[PDB]
């Protein structure tokens, strides 16, 4: 895997170039955010059990056929594996948020997830609804203050929303 | 420095401010360089020819090239020395005809193609509407370009993959009355209480139907299970105080010819609204 | 775009998006004298179909300038032009003279008929025309059997139909179609399973065994495997590809069996450490950790989630999962 | 193949939602900035021949081992195909700029282009550099910063269109890698 | 989707050429016509539950035989699926005014519909009587403007001619 | 690639848990040191050609046989001189990559993995590249903690060569 | 004959469908953009005798070696056929403005040209160099209107990319 600092280095080694003066000034801004990025990863991780469970609770209220006999989440092994997958996706979205690059997200979670759910019969349109419910539980948790100093984080919540949309289109 | 309208515009340093085609040479410090070029190559006696790029040519200059003209003052020197030509002297536009070559002040030689009224100097084009101005004293000809004469021998050091590939940031478009609903689902259900089912949204009206059976938010409330033993008697009140009112006094709105009735029977759950509720009013209890 | 959900469509995002959008139907028996733009589009469309999106340069396109002019007044485009272009040297050089007979036989099924050979008897009926009468009648049996006038109007260009259900083929022929047609930016020179020299469906087209379909543009889209016998009688060798059967006690202990195909295995990235190991880089015997990339596994269901993490954490790319 | 308007339709169809209110304003902005998009697609297809030849020549000038015996662009059949491999890639990028969505570029071009280039043996580092040169040419004609041509436009800013078409060219390098 | 963009792109892809001057001239028609057909798509998306339910019982006001035994409006589930299937069709007309062509109606509503409404024995003249009621309910200055009602009704009788 | 960011992800993904404050502090310390490292990398980039021409001449002064002996391994001809100023620029570019990333990651993946195998095969001496690196440690002109970050990756490559 | 009308009628015929609402919208863009190009073509009509004379001198100025004995511009008779062959290209772009697309260039001027010129030993770069001159002497608010110059330039670059 490689983060956002290693991303521009790998793009520059393949050209055989030193980094520019403009490119160092663009990596100073990524360090200048710095603490605001670590606030989003702190808020998402600290409420990780309640984000997964209460957005599974709201999925079975709107799609109650998934827990009927003959549904894809009806049994204890088949329900516990469903909550386990929703915690796997929230894990690698927080990994992609601390790194600034969606490379650990697809190389270790997403590549082969569509092929897995097509061999098992898991409804892929219902997985993306569970992904989109953890999204707006987390982008509403991102832009509340709650012991953070007041400022503008609207550029880092568009990046966190883009990692949830990436995980949702790799399964739908 | 001073105002350009002093001494008329007869001064050489103030004339190009007056003939306002090249305003970038005084907005930047480019006019110090071309005065230092003709010191350095002794062009003050013999006649020559300049091709000044206009305003708009400086504006269409690329951001991967305009950065490299700032971090390398040697690159600004020979680019401005690449516009001063000493082949034909004070040459007009009619002597720039056919195809041929031209010797710059510093750089290796630049080919021109001049075909009638369109004249190219090699990645440049002379706009001939204002290009035949000749100064008598310190004598040269000045013609106007629309692009800088950029030789390819200078700019193998530049590229767009340095970091000048343009990127726009996209931000999320959520409304503040919607993510205030969604923060209550982040807490666990022992401390979030009735707010733990806040993530369910409004289904369409057929999704609560008997094939699909989507559960409303009100089954998760205790207001669905309000089934008491006690009951109001309604006969112990004064006559005229018990009020009742029907929904519509019509046979055809209470029940249509199909069973899609909003008021009678089990099809009262098939409303397009009334899927979610306001239980972020109270408490996290 | 990939997937099956989000658009309510599966075949256009399986590589067939350009092919599901054209007719190229030549609505008039002769080209009108005076205009060339409508019929130049049909000739460029029947070059792209009959040659399988190959590059015909201008020095080679001038070698078929005669037929192109017989078609513009006095020949059909389905018959008599695709038949004329199949007897040319440009078709014969890259589709017949390069491969064996059974390799040339299924390239003609794709190019002329738009499908794949179903079984051995589809191969065997077409090799018998070549053994008795030569190449000139061999390409006529694709045109002059019953199938060709049945499925194509004799003024349209041929189109791909080996995936459809009205082309009454076996379901192993569906999986074989997506081995020979990989999207619209590919030819059979640009196919890794036939590189204008091979037999693309050699064991699989004869025995009618089905393959796992990998979509073009997927993550593990670069997965290819070799072929080798395994038994003592055919003098085979063990340990190259995983089996396709799941026979014994391990088939149903640990649940239902699957067959997983991995693509990219490199020397950097094995350990639990985010970076390469510095030092010696190779053990004594000088071999890699994975001597082949493109490995395959046969795994149970209770071992599928430990294996999934063992693949991706060590650099591999899951190409396909298929229940045995 | 989806355009910009039909992209928000397949996003609304996933949740049985009508298109209206919040989503129609981002599509009414597409119409209001729609004259710029036609005025920018015209700038690329007017120079589409000089763009391709200069991209394959500049790929060769920096890496002159490609025209040696053993290089991929050696003979005349190989050089004419490399000049046509890039003329198609530029054609599909100009479709995605006209549509406003990268679905026609991914469906018809990039899906399968990777295993095209590993069967033929095309060097992916050299083909990325040829795309990179086309990216710098496309931003220069859109933002009028071309040093060899000066196209006429109305006055205004089109940075969002240049950052859009730059993201289409980076999908080409990420696919074939 | 069949649209204005996807038509002129596919026509210039089968010919193998760049976007010409006539392919940019068609997208200018998509600009001057978008004002009328986005007004109809916004008027419909705000008041869709009242337009669907007004047309759902215009089926049963013309065909009261559908409540007979064995028919398609017997029980509560079958009228829930009937008001759903009308709301599906009104969503696709909202999708066609947004895209600008008959794309979403063709791929999602019309293709395969004759083989489903005959196998399941749903009378196709009653999936029409709800669509034909909405086309004559529209008052041309009251709900929308003049050219917004031209676009709204032209997608409404494309669906009628495709079921007939 | 080894980075303070990616080594925190890899040690939590190996255990299979979420990023705790054990991992949020290891990337907080990368952000504190990043200001010294980014000024050390902007200065080594802008004075690269001075440091490349000087360090190659500093090897020809200590080992003058490398400009004398015939053979392909030595910098006798103009071809072996051009392949030496290319090798110094590889060692210098990996140092500025390690300062930008924040760890000894880019010079592990690109330079020091397989380094003892390509030196013994093409018959290059690691003592040539040490003296080329002692020059850059003595001539970058940096000061304080800016020089502490630059000399930490220069001293890392001298330990692998020796 | 590629036009805006011809592209949608041929695409409705290829799918066997009637003219939809996605097809009449493309004819609307032909109406709006018509006033731009139809007065550029009026400008090219009455002033073609001087535009080809100016463009004719602009290729013998660049390639003066054509007047050598043994080249394509030896005598007055071979010179007269070059001013004729550039007057044809100015008539075929006058046709492309009133049609609305690259039809009349694609049929009578471009298709077949690069084998006529190769066989008859005529350099295509000099058939280019007179087309790129009238693209360059055109300044947009003097010679025509601001939008007529966009259409007039759009066909000259289409002719240039075809020869080159
Ligand atoms: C190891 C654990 C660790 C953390 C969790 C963070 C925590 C943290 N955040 C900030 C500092 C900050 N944090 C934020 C972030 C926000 N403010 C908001 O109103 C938004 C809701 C939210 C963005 C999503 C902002 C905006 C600042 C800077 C205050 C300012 O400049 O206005 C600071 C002080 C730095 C400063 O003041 O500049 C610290 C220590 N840093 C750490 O080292
Ligand atoms: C632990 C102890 C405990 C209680 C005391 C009750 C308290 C209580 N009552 C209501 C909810 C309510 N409570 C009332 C009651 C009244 N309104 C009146 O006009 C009368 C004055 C009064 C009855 C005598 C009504 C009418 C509602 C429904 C409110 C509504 O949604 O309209 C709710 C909201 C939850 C729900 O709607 O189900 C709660 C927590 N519940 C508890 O769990
Ligand atoms: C729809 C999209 C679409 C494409 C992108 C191309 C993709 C493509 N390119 C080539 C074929 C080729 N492509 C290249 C290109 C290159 N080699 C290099 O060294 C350069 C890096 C690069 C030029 C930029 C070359 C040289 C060949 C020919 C290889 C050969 O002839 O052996 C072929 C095989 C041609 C054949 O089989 O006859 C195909 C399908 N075709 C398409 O239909
Ligand atoms: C080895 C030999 C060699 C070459 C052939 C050129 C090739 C070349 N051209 C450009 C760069 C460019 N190329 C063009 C294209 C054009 N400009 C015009 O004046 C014409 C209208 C049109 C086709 C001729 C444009 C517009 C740019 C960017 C800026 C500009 O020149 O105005 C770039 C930079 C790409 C980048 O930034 O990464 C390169 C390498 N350079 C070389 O070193
Ligand atoms: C009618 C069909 C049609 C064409 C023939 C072409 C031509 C064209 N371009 C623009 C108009 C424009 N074109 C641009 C684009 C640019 N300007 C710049 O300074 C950049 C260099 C470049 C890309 C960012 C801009 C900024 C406008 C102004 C109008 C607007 O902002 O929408 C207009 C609108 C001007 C008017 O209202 O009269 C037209 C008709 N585009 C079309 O839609
Ligand atoms: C996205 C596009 C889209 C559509 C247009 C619909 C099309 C459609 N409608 C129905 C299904 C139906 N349509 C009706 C309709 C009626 N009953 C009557 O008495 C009247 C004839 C009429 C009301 C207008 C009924 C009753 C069913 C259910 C059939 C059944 O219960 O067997 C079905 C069968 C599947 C099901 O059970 O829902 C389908 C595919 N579905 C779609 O996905
Ligand atoms: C989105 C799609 C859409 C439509 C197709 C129309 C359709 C429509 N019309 C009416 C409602 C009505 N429509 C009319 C008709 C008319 N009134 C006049 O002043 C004219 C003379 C005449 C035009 C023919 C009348 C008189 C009513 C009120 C009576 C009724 O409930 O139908 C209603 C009920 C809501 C209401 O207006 O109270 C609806 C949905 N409106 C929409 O929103
Ligand atoms: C109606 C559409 C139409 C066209 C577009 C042209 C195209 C065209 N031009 C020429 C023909 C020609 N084109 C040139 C041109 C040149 N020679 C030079 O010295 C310069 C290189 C260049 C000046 C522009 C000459 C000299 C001929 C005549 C060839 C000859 O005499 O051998 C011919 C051969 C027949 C002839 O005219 O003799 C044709 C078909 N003619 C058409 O009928
Ligand atoms: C329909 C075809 C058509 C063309 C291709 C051009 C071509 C053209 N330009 C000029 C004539 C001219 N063209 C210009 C050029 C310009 N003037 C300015 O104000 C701008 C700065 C600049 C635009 C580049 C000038 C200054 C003259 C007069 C001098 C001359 O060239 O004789 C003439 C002679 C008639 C005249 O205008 O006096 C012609 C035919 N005009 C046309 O009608
Ligand atoms: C790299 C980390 C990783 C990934 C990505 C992963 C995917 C994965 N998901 C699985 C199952 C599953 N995934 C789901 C999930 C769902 N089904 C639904 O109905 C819902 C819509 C949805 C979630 C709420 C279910 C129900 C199963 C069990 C399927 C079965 O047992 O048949 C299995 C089968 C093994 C098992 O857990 O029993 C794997 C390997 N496993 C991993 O270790
Ligand atoms: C679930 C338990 C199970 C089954 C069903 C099974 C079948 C099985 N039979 C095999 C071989 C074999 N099977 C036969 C059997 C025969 N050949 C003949 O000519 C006769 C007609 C016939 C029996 C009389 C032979 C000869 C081989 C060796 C094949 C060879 O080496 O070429 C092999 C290949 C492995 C090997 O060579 O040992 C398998 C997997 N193996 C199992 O573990
Ligand atoms: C069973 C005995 C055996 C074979 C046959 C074998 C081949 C083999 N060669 C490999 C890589 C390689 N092979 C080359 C070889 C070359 N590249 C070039 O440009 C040259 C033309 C050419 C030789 C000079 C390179 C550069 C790699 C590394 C590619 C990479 O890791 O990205 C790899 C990938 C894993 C690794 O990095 O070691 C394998 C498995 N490994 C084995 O254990
Ligand atoms: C980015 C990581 C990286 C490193 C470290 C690297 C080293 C490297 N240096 C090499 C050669 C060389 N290195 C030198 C350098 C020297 N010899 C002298 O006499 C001087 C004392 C000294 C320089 C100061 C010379 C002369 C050769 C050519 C040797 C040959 O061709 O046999 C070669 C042989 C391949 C070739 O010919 O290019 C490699 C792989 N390559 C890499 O890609």
């Amino acid at each position: 895997m490689l983060d956002a600092f290693a991303k521009v280095v790998a793009q520059a080694d393949a050209r055989g170039e030193f980094l520019s003066n403009t490119q160092i000034d663009a990596l100073s801004k990524m360090v200048k955010e710095g603490n605001q990025r670590l606030d989003i990863v702190n808020k998402v991780t600290s409420n990780a059990s309640a984000i997964v469970t209460n957005s599974a609770r709201a999925l079975f209220a709107e799609q109650p056929q998934l827990i009927q006999p003959g549904g894809n989440a009806y049994t204890s092994r088949r329900m516990a594996a469903c909550l386990r997958d929703m915690e796997i996706v929230l894990r690698y979205v927080s990994y992609a948020m601390i790194a600034g690059d969606s490379s650990v997200l697809d190389d270790r979670c997403l590549n082969g997830l569509r092929e897995t759910y097509q061999a098992l019969g898991t409804p892929g349109s219902s997985v993306a609804v569970a992904i989109q419910k953890m999204k707006d539980a987390s982008v509403a948790l991102a832009n509340d203050t709650t012991g953070t100093p007041i400022g503008d984080c609207s550029s880092l919540v568009a990046e966190l929303a883009g990692y949830f949309d990436r995980a949702a289109v790799s399964v739908v | 420095a001073a105002k350009p309208y002093e001494s008329g515009y007869i001064a050489e340093d103030d004339f190009w401010r007056g003939r306002g085609i090249a305003a970038w040479v005084y907005a930047t410090g480019a006019n110090k360089v071309i005065a230092q070029i003709v010191k350095d190559f002794n062009l003050t006696d013999k006649k020559f020819m300049v091709f000044i790029p206009n305003d708009g040519a400086f504006a269409r200059l690329s951001p991967q090239l305009r950065k490299a003209m700032m971090e390398d003052s040697r690159l600004v020197y020979d680019m401005l020395a690449g516009h001063i030509f000493t082949s034909k002297g004070s040459a007009m536009l009619k002597d720039l005809q056919g195809a041929g070559y031209l010797q710059p002040a510093y750089g290796e030689a630049i080919g021109y193609v001049g075909t009638g009224r369109v004249i190219k100097i090699g990645n440049a084009q002379v706009i001939p509407e204002s290009s035949d101005i000749l100064r008598k004293n310190l004598g040269f000809s000045a013609h106007t370009l629309d692009t800088f004469i950029v030789p390819k021998a200078l700019t193998k050091k530049v590229s767009i993959e340095a970091g000048f590939s343009p990127v726009t940031p996209a931000k999320y478009v959520s409304t503040t009355k919607a993510d205030l609903r969604y923060v209550g689902a982040t807490k666990p259900a022992a401390v979030g209480g009735r707010r733990a089912m806040n993530l369910m949204k409004q289904q369409p009206f057929w999704m609560y139907g008997p094939p699909y059976n989507a559960v409303t938010q009100d089954e998760y409330e205790p207001i669905s299970a309000a089934a008491p033993k006690a009951f109001v008697d309604y006969q112990i009140f004064a006559p005229g105080t018990v009020k009742v009112s029907p929904d519509s006094v019509n046979a055809n709105e209470l029940n249509p010819v199909s069973g899609m009735s909003k008021y009678i029977g089990k099809t009262q759950k098939l409303v397009g609204d009334q899927g979610i509720s306001d239980r972020s009013d109270k408490l996290p209890m | 775009r990939l997937g099956t959900v989000s658009g309510n469509s599966s075949l256009d995002k399986l590589g067939l998006d350009k092919f599901l959008s054209e007719s190229n139907r030549a609505y008039t028996p002769r080209a009108q004298p005076g205009f060339s733009s409508e019929y130049e589009q049909i000739i460029s469309a029947t070059y792209k179909q009959l040659f399988g999106n190959a590059y015909i340069m201008d020095s080679e396109r001038a070698e078929m300038a005669k037929q192109e002019s017989m078609f513009r007044d006095g020949q059909l485009t389905l018959k008599d032009f695709c038949r004329a272009l199949a007897k040319t040297e440009q078709y014969k050089k890259r589709f017949f003279d390069s491969r064996p007979l059974y390799g040339a036989i299924e390239l003609n099924f794709k190019n002329i008929l738009g499908r794949t050979p179903d079984g051995l008897e589809h191969y065997r009926a077409k090799s018998a025309v070549y053994d008795t009468k030569g190449y000139e009648a061999f390409v006529d049996a694709f045109f002059d059997d019953g199938e060709y006038d049945e499925v194509y109007d004799d003024y349209t260009v041929p189109f791909y139909r080996g995936y459809k259900t009205e082309a009454n083929l076996s379901m192993a022929a569906f999986t074989h179609f997506f081995r020979m047609v990989r999207g619209s930016s590919t030819s059979d020179k640009a196919n890794p399973n036939s590189m204008q020299k091979d037999i693309p469906l050699n064991y699989y087209g004869i025995t009618k065994t089905p393959l796992a379909v990998i979509a073009p543009g997927a993550a593990g889209t670069a997965y290819t495997e070799s072929f080798a016998g395994t038994g003592s009688w055919q003098s085979g060798r063990a340990g190259l590809n995983a089996a396709r059967v799941a026979l014994g006690v391990p088939a149903t202990a640990n649940g239902k069996s699957f067959r997983v195909e991995v693509t990219g295995y490199t020397q950097p990235g094995f350990g639990i450490t985010a970076g390469t190991a510095v030092g010696k880089l190779y053990k004594a015997n000088k071999l890699s950790r994975y001597p082949r990339s493109n490995k395959s596994y046969v795994v149970g269901f209770d071992e599928l989630t430990p294996l999934y993490q063992r693949i991706t954490k060590n650099g591999g790319t899951i190409a396909s999962i298929t229940p045995l | 193949m989806l355009d910009a308007f039909s992209r928000v339709v397949v996003n609304s169809d996933a949740k049985a939602a009508y298109v209206g209110g919040s989503d129609l304003q981002a599509l009414k902005s597409f119409i209001a900035d729609g004259n710029k998009r036609l005025d920018a697609v015209n700038s690329i297809v007017s120079n589409a021949s000089c763009m391709v030849s200069d991209a394959v020549s500049g790929m060769i000038c920096e890496n002159p081992g490609l025209i040696s015996p053993g290089g991929n662009c050696y003979t005349n059949r190989r050089m004419a195909a490399c000049l046509r491999d890039g003329e198609i890639i530029l054609r599909y990028v100009s479709y995605a700029l006209l549509a406003g969505d990268a679905s026609v570029l991914e469906d018809r071009c990039l899906n399968g282009l990777k295993e095209t280039y590993i069967a033929l043996g095309v060097p992916t580092n050299s083909s990325i550099r040829a795309v990179s040169i086309m990216k710098a040419q496309a931003v220069a004609f859109i933002t009028n910063t071309a040093t060899e041509r000066k196209m006429s436009f109305a006055a205004g800013d089109c940075t969002s269109l240049a950052s859009e078409v730059a993201s289409y060219f980076d999908r080409v390098g990420a696919a074939i890698s | 989707m069949k649209s204005v963009i996807t038509t002129v792109v596919s026509a210039a892809d089968a010919a193998g050429r760049f976007p010409s001057n006539s392919d940019l001239e068609s997208i200018q028609g998509n600009i001057q016509r978008s004002a009328a057909r986005l007004e109809a798509a916004e008027k419909l998306a705000g008041n869709h539950e009242a337009v669907v339910k007004e047309a759902g019982d215009a089926c049963f006001a013309k065909y009261a035989y559908l409540k007979n035994p064995g028919e398609a409006g017997e029980n509560q589930e079958k009228i829930n699926k009937c008001y759903r299937d009308v709301d599906h069709y009104m969503r696709l007309v909202n999708y066609c005014l947004v895209v600008g062509g008959t794309g979403p109606l063709d791929e999602w509503g019309i293709a395969g519909a004759r083989e489903v409404y005959r196998t399941l024995n749903l009378p196709t003249s009653a999936y029409v009587a709800s669509i034909a009621y909405t086309r004559d309910r529209l008052c041309v200055p009251r709900d929308m403007s003049a050219q917004a009602g031209v676009e709204f009704s032209a997608y409404l009788d494309y669906l009628i001619n495709a079921l007939s | 690639m080894k980075t303070p960011i990616t080594e925190a992800i890899a040690t939590a993904d190996n255990q299979g848990r979420f990023l705790s404050n054990t991992e949020l502090q290891a990337v907080n310390g990368r952000y504190q040191r990043a200001t010294a490292s980014l000024t050390a990398a902007k200065a080594l980039t802008g004075s690269a050609q001075r440091l490349i021409t000087g360090a190659a001449q500093a090897v020809y002064n200590k080992f003058p046989y490398t400009t004398q002996m015939p053979g392909p391994a030595y910098a006798s001809s103009a071809i072996g001189k051009a392949k030496c100023a290319r090798d110094i620029g590889y060692y210098l570019r990996m140092v500025t990559y390690c300062l930008v990333v924040g760890g000894t990651g880019p010079m592990d993946e690109y330079l020091v993995a397989g380094l003892e195998e390509i030196n013994r095969s093409f018959d290059l001496s690691p003592s040539w590249y040490i003296e080329a690196l002692q020059y850059i440690k003595n001539s970058h002109g940096l000061s304080g903690q800016v020089a502490n970050e630059a000399n930490a990756y220069i001293d890392y490559a001298i330990n692998t060569l020796s």
